[PDB]
């Protein structure tokens, strides 16, 4: 989460409505209000047995929304991001890494030292049910407390049918954290089978998902985002270059207009000026292409 | 009306023949609801000698009704596969009764020479008396 | 579900008179239409003492043990010795390996100890949920296991019409071989009607300590009819906390409108995602 | 074979032409005559190095014709049915399941003690040629008599090229039983290959098959079949509901109409009557759909 | 099969002169057209003492032993010393690994006994039916084994046109690699005519002790033409049994009519079930 | 190259300022366009002390080693300690270096040296030449290994447009997962211009000790522009040997015309053989 | 390789232009001159890191040119022909077969007797690197002398990405032989990928390939080829018989036409004629068909 260090929280009023600019979040009012409602649902344990899905385009603040939810849950609540491609591995079974990340998000505090549940298995190991039983005895005795973290899983369609089914049964456990899937595809066959399904998820897991929409940004909001990332990286910018950066973010993605800020500062330093100018953004945009445009130029030429 | 429909296949023809087997009336009118041109497409070697004798005798039932269609139907029966072995497969009883039907029905004085010549030309190669 | 429950009752009478033999039951229909409720209802209606086992789906092909071992353990789970099941006897005598001595010993015991309350046996209702995922290997094992004496009453569930058999190329109804399908009493579950949706939402309101007026109830019944029952059930909790944020005593129609605006359903989000992906990519 | 109890042989005259109603068989005169002729071929040891194929629609006598062939050979002669799916048991090799059924079909009597060739392997459990030569020596010595049974294999297209090759090699054995394949498929790809072939069988095995065609039934013959099945089940019926049962069999299948009889008796008992009324049949066929109508319902919505 | 037998005789005269070198033979024609008869006659005409080995393309996948092990056993079976084959020497000195010491023992012993003018090594013939079923590894092993000086004459046989080489994507003639096909003398076997069918059915009727009039014989010849010869061979036995049930002393056209009506050929049964499947969907 | 080298300089200043954490570099131009040259240029411009770990995507899948073993060996080889790499440290303390406990020991011991300041650490440059050939498991391993603070600077190279990742049916740019593409800084290398081709051919001539007049040099430049630079580099050697065979000294235009007539470029031979393969079909 | 027995060299003038008929070669002037220039490139060390690719239709003398090159380099410089299908072996890896032929192609003479490096690799059984170090030490002492040979790899498209990448790696070794790919496929998908490429070879290896074009033959050149091939096998043959053989060669392929000569001689020996006649070829071409004609005949049936 090196790229969302500015996300302090959802930025909600006492009444639950989001503020237009607060806690690092600028825009995206519907999804922020929905995330606030879901946070209130986690706080009183009404989401036990369900999970969250963020359905929206790329560079739409889904990972920022999950980080805001995890920050809003508590002070040092853990946040485990991962990708579906990470589940496949040559050295460990896919199910094993799935439970590894799943249990890594279950934080506990013992009266005061804080540690994640997967560290207990890593030290004591496979034998996870016994670890669950002893931490249940600990928290029932009151000497320790549990905090459910946030297991964020981007590219949910990449997960296999075995992965989806195992997550469906594994959500039944009382100690489990909130699992936040994220997707941008829609129609996609479930990996490992030929049946189409919404968002590449089977029906048996889609039964228990609470969906939230995230909407694309207008240019002004995107320019505000690039400005916020400019201040957080200790860079200096102006409207003449920020407008071009916003156009570049619109035409490719906000994840490629926020990656270009640092080399713009570097090429500005090579040009002998400490402040980024429009020529710097033109130069770095000419040099470094996005993945889609780069592949397009590769296959066309 | 709905009981007597066009068969699409030899399966359909044989299953219509089985149901209508005991009653000749729904067999003599069965051949009217089907085109003889489609007959070599309907039968794709699924035609046994008893069925051949039955169909020829059924065409004899309404020979005089539509004589051209009869001499078309028998002619179209020549276009089925495995016809030569089929007429070679006839037993002596069917051979004799086909000769009787030839002298009675298909070579009577009522028919004109135009259909009679074609019927006798086909019957030279059906019976194969020698 | 009235027709499906009546069919379950007729099958239960077939079980009680023993006329069912070398036969299984299938519960078809759209997903989430209370199929497991029918299965457990039949199992309890035979008797609470009789065992039950819901094992199957994609749960098989993911456990540490092989598919045949899991199927054997679940099959032995659904044979109650009175209560203790045969699988419990296997765990006491211990996955590891399954010993064949137990069948000989319990055959001798039921031959000797019966009508004493020691080693009588009742057959349970096995339930193989989401059977279309099972391989042709699993169906062959099912055929070999059903023909054995003192077998459980097999029940299977499916929510797909015609699929490829898992492990072969040839298609079949319900993803089951024809030799199985020529023995299955297929119960079909109809979709829920308006009076069923309203009653289910009222039961969930009573369970979760949520009060809401009749306008909200009728609009939520309409939403559940149009969209989904589980979506409406999620809306109950979400609107309850939305009204709690306003310090209200009773959930109102504005809470349902707000939460329906916020939390999308599967179909609406599917529409809003394809409307991005088809044009912008 | 809980069903097929009413069948007690082909029921033929001494001249060999079948009787229209005898030994449980209704109609099906051509296939019954051919089955009697094959029985006479088996009696004079002429079927060695050959197998039988029953090609026809489902519910047209085939499995019942094989049982009639097995019954006509003798009361002691066994009948081993199986399906193509049954070979794919994971715990035991497919060729082993094939040869196990192959040896289960082979009957012997030692003089009297009736044993299959599978039991002699189980008591002396592979090592196949030792028991084969031993039983050859026994029957040469006259201490034992060989009665080959009927290995019936329905759904033959499901078998693969390894299975078909093993069957083709195993048919060469002198002590083999009569392999009655049964099929309801036309051109089909042999499993494990791509090329279509007749009945999903390779040409090499088709060069030794005697093929018999089984015809589908009229309404009258189907009504007689359901009447026989109802009488054998100790169910009391009338012609009025039997016409409806014949209609249901003609619309879906004969097997479905036969299997509806027991729940019809149960529904009649629920309504306080022993006789199966027409309304009972309407209730049961409304409840229990066949596989095809159920799949048509599931395909919709 | 006059032209094919003539070509086989030409290859025999080639082999006697040692001109075959590294080449082999392929028999390419429709199934059951005297392939194995041609190969066995070839091996006999080389000499009655000459060894012979036979194998089907699918037999190597029996799973008792690997593909290359079965091919090695088949190759060793088709070599002799005179008598004993090298497979028999392997069995005497034994499956295990075919150690190279047996080849050195064969070389030294046969050299010593050839010096004495008492015995010599003889290459035999290896026949492979259904060569299109062979895998690409099996073809590579075939080239490797034929490279050896002790290798026998290879006679592959196929009943398939252009098709994919099995285990790869390349389409080649007969499902064989090209590099083998440039060194194969392809003998083609023509289909049987009316007179050949009549002679074969006459010989089979003589062998079966069945006597038939000329009308039934000609009708059966027509059946053999239009429905292949093997179906007529089956109809001979069926019609003999029908005549025996009729208590006759000769099988006539009535019996052939009855048996043709009863026992279908592959074409009519395939047509009947294709027509059903067309109706059914 | 001009723009690509300037981009490499900007990235060089970025790594030198310690701003590369959580990123990698992608060189996504056409093949044979100085990808590896830019890689060694980056490694040299950081410093001669910094190690450079070359690897290509097809090499890891050799059967002597696993994909993850080759990847972790190349990963550890790119990290220098002072001069010695971590793979050399494993060789000293002990792919072949399959040893996990002493990997933990090495990590702990170099960690205490790093904290104590007795022996510093320098991250190098890990170049993966054919990253599109890496499987999804390989990409997952790379994503995991980059998270370590002890990781090297990752450079990947490819010449594929949009394509499907190996081991998956999903299409993406360059056969890389999106989660890695979102971090990669994508350099693109332009094709060589006429002046660049002329210059490169001049240095290749002087290195080869080959003399040409200006007309031959400009014809060879035209040949390189039309077809390929590497084909022209082959023609330098071929024309030099052709002139040496004829007892001349300076390579003339006629020798180049002869060599172009004899040796075909890839596209010309491909077209000539496509004509035959289309004709023979 | 008895078919190429008549070839003894490229048959070039001192000036390097080919002779029309010399050293067993006839015609093929362009490819012969190109191979002569490649031989002169090989006499110097300029061939290092490169390979040759003979692209042309079958029967145009690609293997002939490779054997001519291997004869031209030295007195008995070794020639190790193979095909791509030879690489796929069940007993040993594809890479092992590749290295086996690759090292069989290398020759070493020691003071004097010659031996292949495969003998050292197998008898003195890390093995490749250790023996390479030993041979490098041996040749650097000025006591062993290297004669590199020719690894002719026919049917290059049959190989896959692993084999091509491994050959690209192994060509850079100092002691490598002159790998001569040969192909007759225009554009083909490399096995293991879905990328079309020229000649079935990948782009990474195609850079280091010198390509030679071989031409289809005039009728008179095919006549001369058949004449010399018949003469070397000690056959006498008529002119019109050669015309018929050349017609058959143009019809199907030159390989079939040359292979028909031995059965033509055997058919002529039958009926007591030492000289082969036209009717012998009319008989033989009817008896033995080529592969394409036989596949067409089987597909018709
Ligand atoms: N509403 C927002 N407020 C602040 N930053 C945002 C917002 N939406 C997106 N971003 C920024 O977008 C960048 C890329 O992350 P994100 O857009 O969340 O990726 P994705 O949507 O693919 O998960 C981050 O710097 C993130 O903080
Ligand atoms: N000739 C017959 N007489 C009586 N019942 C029959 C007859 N043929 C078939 N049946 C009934 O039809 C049912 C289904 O057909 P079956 O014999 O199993 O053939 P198939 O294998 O084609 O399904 C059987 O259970 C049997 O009761
Ligand atoms: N230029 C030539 N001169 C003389 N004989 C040739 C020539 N080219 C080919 N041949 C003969 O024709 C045959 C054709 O095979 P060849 O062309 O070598 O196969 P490939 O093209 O696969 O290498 C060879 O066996 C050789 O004897």
């Amino acid at each position: 989460i090196a790229t969302h260090t500015h996300i302090k929280g959802l930025g909600l009023e006492p009444t639950g409505i989001p503020i237009k600019l607060a806690a690092g979040f600028v825009g995206q009012l519907e999804a922020r209000e929905a995330a606030g409602l879901v946070v209130d649902m986690i706080k009183q344990k009404k989401m036990a047995g369900k999970a969250l899905l963020l359905a929206g385009p790329p560079g739409t603040g889904k990972t920022a929304l999950a980080l805001g939810i995890s920050q809003e849950l508590g002070s040092k609540v853990p946040f485990c991001p991962m990708v579906g491609s990470e589940v496949y591995s040559s050295e460990v079974k896919k199910t094993e890494v799935l439970m590894e990340n799943f249990r890594r998000a279950i934080g506990l505090r013992i009266k005061v030292q804080d540690v994640t549940l997967q560290d207990l298995d890593a030290a004591n190991a496979k034998l996870r049910q016994e670890i669950n039983k002893v931490v249940n005895r600990y928290i029932d005795e009151g000497v320790a407390e549990l905090v459910p973290g946030v297991l964020f899983i981007d590219e949910v369609h990449m997960l296999d049918m075995e992965c989806f089914s195992y997550l469906n049964r594994a959500l039944e456990s009382s100690l489990s954290p909130i699992v936040i899937f994220a997707t941008n595809r829609g129609v996609c066959n479930v990996r490992g089978t030929d049946m189409p399904s919404p968002h590449g998820v089977p029906i048996d897991l889609l039964d228990r998902l609470v969906i939230i929409r995230t909407q694309i940004y207008d240019p002004s909001e995107m320019i505000q985002i690039i400005a916020i990332r400019a201040q957080v990286e200790e860079l200096t910018v102006d409207e003449e270059c920020l407008v071009l950066l916003g156009e570049i973010g619109q035409r490719t993605s906000l994840r490629h207009a926020v990656q270009l800020l640092s080399p713009a500062s570097i090429v500005a330093k090579m040009n002998g000026r400490d402040n980024i100018c429009k020529a710097d953004i033109e130069e770095v945009t000419s040099l470094y292409l996005d993945a889609k445009s780069s592949a397009k130029l590769l296959h066309e030429q | 009306s709905k009981n007597i429909k066009t068969p699409k296949s030899a399966y359909e023809f044989e299953n219509s023949w089985r149901s209508f087997s005991g009653d000749s009336a729904l067999r003599s009118q069965l051949l009217k609801v089907t085109t003889p041109s489609s007959l070599p497409q309907i039968f794709k070697n699924a035609l046994t000698s008893p069925v051949l004798v039955d169909i020829i005798k059924c065409v004899a039932s309404f020979f005089t009704e539509d004589m051209d269609l009869a001499v078309k139907y028998i002619e179209n029966l020549t276009k089925v596969p495995r016809f030569n072995m089929l007429v070679m497969c006839l037993t002596s009883t069917e051979k004799n009764e086909l000769l009787k039907i030839w002298e009675d029905v298909f070579c009577n004085k009522a028919t004109p020479m135009e259909y009679a010549e074609v019927l006798d030309k086909l019957r030279s190669r059906y019976c194969l008396k020698q | 579900q009235v027709k499906a429950r009546k069919a379950a009752g007729v099958i239960l009478q077939m079980i009680r008179e023993g006329k069912i033999a070398g036969r299984a039951i299938l519960i078809a229909g759209q997903p989430g239409t209370g199929k497991t409720a029918i299965a457990m209802g039949m199992a309890k209606s035979l008797g609470l003492e009789t065992p039950f086992a819901m094992i199957a789906g994609s749960e098989i092909f993911s456990l540490e043990m092989s598919k045949t071992e899991a199927l054997t353990q679940s099959f032995r789970k659904a044979i109650g010795v009175r209560c203790v099941t045969l699988h419990e006897i296997d765990v006491i005598n211990s996955t590891g390996e399954i010993r064949s001595e137990v069948r000989e010993q319990i055959d001798t015991k039921v031959a000797e100890w019966r009508e004493e309350g020691k080693a009588e046996i009742v057959p349970g209702v096995l339930f193989i949920d989401e059977v279309h995922m099972l391989d042709i290997e699993c169906f062959s094992f099912l055929n070999r296991a059903l023909e054995n004496e003192m077998s459980p009453i097999l029940v299977v569930a499916t929510n797909r019409g015609v699929t490829t058999i898992r492990g072969t190329n040839q298609k079949s109804p319900h993803g089951i071989p024809i030799d199985l399908l020529d023995r299955l009493l297929i119960i079909t579950t109809q979709p829920y009607t308006d009076d069923d949706i309203r009653k289910i939402l009222e039961i969930r309101c009573q369970e979760e300590d949520v009060e809401m007026n009749e306008e909200a109830k009728q609009l939520l019944t309409l939403i559940g009819r149009d969209t989904s029952l589980r979506y409406a059930i999620h809306l109950i909790t979400a609107a309850a906390l939305s009204c709690q944020k306003r310090k209200g005593k009773v959930v109102e129609v504005e809470d349902i409108q707000r939460v329906y605006r916020l939390f999308l359903d599967v179909r609406r989000s599917m529409q809003y995602l394809v409307e991005y992906q088809s044009q912008y990519m």
